[PDB]
RNA sequence: GAAGCCAGAGGAAACUCUGGUGGAGGCUCGCAGCGGUUCUGACGUGCAAAUCGAUCGUCAAAUCUGAGCAUGGGGGCGAAA
RNA sequence: UCGUGCCCCGUGUGGCGAAAGGGAAGCCGGUUAAUAUUCCGGCACCUGGAUGUGGGUUUUGCGCGGCAACGCAACUGAACGCGGAGACGACGGCGGGGGCCCCGGGCAGAGUUCUCUUUUCUUCUUAACGGUCUAUCACCCUGGAAACAGUUUGUCUGGAGAU
RNA sequence: AGGGAAGUCGGCAAAAUAGAUCCGUAACUUCGGGAAAAGGAUUGGCUCUAAGGGUUGGGCACGUGCGUGCGGUUAACAACCAACUUAGAACUGGUACGGACAGGGGGAAUCUGACUGUCUAAUUAAAACAUAGCAUUGCG
RNA sequence: UUUUUUUACUUAUUCAAUGAAGCGGGGCUGGACUUGCGUCCAACUUCUGGAGUUAAGGUCC
């Protein structure tokens, strides 16, 4: 069929950096770190980090995209916004 | 036709000093009798270079450095405000107002002659190719020299096909039917 | 698109600007760069000497 | 005067004509004078000046083109730059 | 071995367009098809590419010039009086 | 058979003559194509609401042609009938 | 970490519009009543993804060789830039390659045969994809050309380096 | 058949010419043309002759098929291979020889539009239109 | 207080340009004239078809 493009499947879809995850959840960094601790979201390590993000370094933190998608449904997010 | 033939927009460098560009190509422009010059300048505000399209004066060549600004030298291909040139200097692509990127003396073999300066109110008297006299602001820029390609109209076209080729890329009406060859419904000269 | 299927050494020449500029043009670039930087140093030295002479004349 | 001096040098002394032989003479260090024609490319002109500065060899900028320099050397071909290795009977070096 | 007595390059037009028009077009055709000595490299290899554009086959330099000649007498006179005006301005 | 080029013979040279080379031109004979001159032509309720035959113009370009697209009636388009 | 912020960048703006323009990649043999570069067999290719093995590189951390043109199975390369390809008229003669046409010999088959005809005719094929050795232009090295030379059908090339 | 435009408003139509080789070609001219001007000689078959090409290949002294140092331009010679043109000659059939096919009639002038080109699809293709050239007007 | 004339201004309105990038007024430095210190005028790149981009650095923490 139609030719696939590079970087649209595989690890690039499987992982997100912390910056991407925080922007995706629309949280502040303290709230995101607090929520990751409370929900058990753990740092992950891709085989080739350049396939996920070309600006990644050794200190870049990665997470599972599905774990971030799961965090999208947590009722504590509305609690955070209500308290703000 | 790719790009219009204009000067650079009037910026800080041309207002207060000069900027150097390099002539990379001298190209034919369809519908225009005069060749164009592609000149690459530096952007003073970023890393990327800027390509401009000038009307090429006679004697310009590829690999030549030209200079645009107030302090640029009085040399063929350089772009200077009229206040920086002496009387009797001929120029091309002269701006009617400073920053309009050039309006006068643009066709092949034509030029504008700087007749006089009035420094008190900052005006410059110029002579156009039609022989008309004009007053323009002294900060209007012009390129030193004469537009290349002069003597083009000295050669007879000699053939309807050559006239057709000339006007087909120009959009001008060709062939031309006389009004007296028409019926009265078509032309006032008709009949 | 066939260049995406062959390896890097086949698409280039082992030299600066290899596969983009030719050897003669690279040699011209090297000589021009060296000579222009040397001339810049010479002009800077001459300008400093003229500035020192002007300062001595003013003082 | 430079044309008559060049003719005398051609008659009596020893020269090499051309860019590569001029460079070889400058590298050998036996070059006494270098003549560079007016229409020589500025990059080659700067390179010849740098070589002469290294070898402590004088440079004369010939006001004619390479055609005129070849004619002044008495040849039927162009010459952009040339090297005098022996002045012969002329006084071209004393200037 | 001269093949025509006067028409020269205008012999391709035959008996058409008039003698005076053929004579007028002949001078422009001769100048625009001639080879010229390059002012940068000195070889006899400058030929017209398009109207007003003259290219050297040896050194690959392209120069803006006249329509049917490499240089225009008005442009040469312009260069001379420009050099005079530059001397007056600098001095 | 145009410029350009080679050789030979002259000419102080510029040039001249001779033999070649070369392959220009809204040049020319002419096939296809495009067009449509002529014929007491065929046909005339036709094969056809414009066709058929012979003859003819043009044939390297102001040549022929497809598709896509634009111009719409107080209009358009028109080498103008 | 004054935790609920800060930094960098500038170019704009979406869509439709070509079964003849641009464009990633498939060939051969066989097969049906009717389809076939689509089915079947054999032999391939492109695009994208994941992750191994071998091999390579590295203790002189990111290969080595060649004067050079450059070569070799590898041989890091973000932002931001430069360049190339895509990507381009018409006509003329010249040279190379495939296919077709033509000629000769040979095996096999067919026809002619009153006479003649060692005869006339037919089959004799090799794909994509790869390996390997070569192929005009051009470029590099040596060297320095008039008694000018090289050279195309077509007069261009050479101290800006020819032969 | 014979005559050869006597026919007819009018040579309408038909006939005649036609390829190629050679000889030769006026006025006029914008010097390019006119020009295939005009007007002539010839052409089958067979058997020969002549001319026009390609490739390969040189002797010593040493080291050992290449390297040198020499020596020579009669290879102007041999061997092998190959195709189509051109010219010349004899012989020979004839009512025909570009044997079908294919294929300009030519010339003297006048008017007219410069030329190539274009239009009234379905009655007019032209001195009409366009064209290059020339001239005028408006516009900074 | 009003009517005409011209003669300035800018805030409506109008034109143009730009990626809305350096306008206006001072300060610093240099040059001139002046008066015995006010003006105006200048800062910055010109032998070469190279390159210029991720702030180097100083100084307080
Ligand atoms: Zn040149």
């Amino acid at each position: 069929g139609k030719a696939k493009k590079k970087g649209k499947s595989g690890a690039a879809r499987n992982y997100m950096t912390r910056t991407q995850a925080v922007k995706k959840l629309q949280l502040s960094l303290p709230d995101f770190r607090k929520l990751c601790i409370w929900k058990g979201i753990y740092p992950r390590e891709p085989r080739d980090r350049r396939k996920v993000n070309k600006s990644a370094t050794a200190s870049t933190t990665f997470y599972y995209t599905k774990d971030i998608q799961y965090l999208l449904h947590e009722p504590l997010l509305q609690k955070f916004r209500e308290q703000k | 036709r790719k790009a219009p033939a204009k000067f650079r927009p009037l910026d800080y460098a041309e207002r207060h000093g000069y900027i150097r560009g390099i002539v990379k190509e001298i190209i034919h422009d369809p519908g225009r009798g005069a060749p164009l010059a592609r000149v690459v300048f530096r952007s003073p505000y970023k890393y990327k270079q800027i390509t401009e399209t000038f009307i090429a004066n006679e004697g310009m060549y590829t690999g030549q450095f030209i200079y645009a600004g107030k302090n640029a030298a009085l040399t063929v291909g350089n772009i200077l405000p009229l206040s920086s040139v002496p009387e009797g200097t001929v120029v091309s692509n002269v701006e009617e107002k400073p920053g309009d990127r050039g309006a006068l003396g643009r066709t092949s073999g034509n030029y504008v002659t700087v007749v006089g300066h009035n420094p008190d109110e900052g005006k410059t008297r110029i002579k156009l190719p039609s022989g008309a006299k004009k007053v323009v602001p002294s900060s209007s820029r012009g390129m030193i020299g004469i537009v290349a390609g002069g003597g083009r109209t000295d050669k007879p076209l000699l053939k309807a096909s050559r006239a057709k080729h000339k006007f087909a890329v120009k959009r001008n009406r060709w062939p031309k039917t006389r009004g007296v060859a028409m019926n009265p419904v078509d032309h006032p000269h008709g009949g | 698109r066939e260049y995406a299927t062959i390896s890097k050494p086949k698409k280039t020449v082992q030299r600066a600007y290899g596969g983009s500029r030719c050897g003669n043009c690279v040699r011209d670039r090297i000589i021009r760069a060296f000579l222009i930087e040397e001339q810049k140093i010479v002009k800077k030295v001459l300008k400093e000497q003229s500035q020192a002479e002007k300062k001595a004349s003013k003082k | 005067s430079i044309g008559a001096k060049l003719a005398l040098v051609i008659k009596s002394g020893k020269v090499v004509l051309g860019y590569r032989s001029t460079l070889k003479a400058l590298r050998s260090g036996k070059a006494k004078l270098i003549l560079i024609a007016a229409n020589t490319p500025p990059l080659r002109k700067s390179e010849l000046e740098y070589y002469s500065m290294m070898s402590k060899t004088p440079v004369h900028h010939y006001s004619g083109t390479n055609i005129e320099l070849g004619t002044a050397c008495g040849k039927l071909f162009r010459c952009s730059t040339m090297a005098i290795l022996d002045a012969g009977d002329s006084d071209i070096l004393a200037d | 071995s001269k093949r025509t007595k006067k028409v020269g390059i205008s012999g391709k037009y035959g008996t058409r367009y008039g003698a005076s028009l053929r004579k007028l077009v002949k001078k422009q055709e001769v100048t625009q098809h001639a080879r010229y000595t390059c002012t940068f490299c000195g070889k006899n290899s400058v030929r017209r590419t398009a109207v007003g554009i003259w290219s050297c086959k040896s050194c690959k330099k392209t120069m803006a010039g006249g329509a049917y000649t490499v240089s225009t007498p008005a442009a040469a006179a312009m260069r001379s009086t420009l050099r005079r005006l530059r001397e007056i301005t600098e001095a």
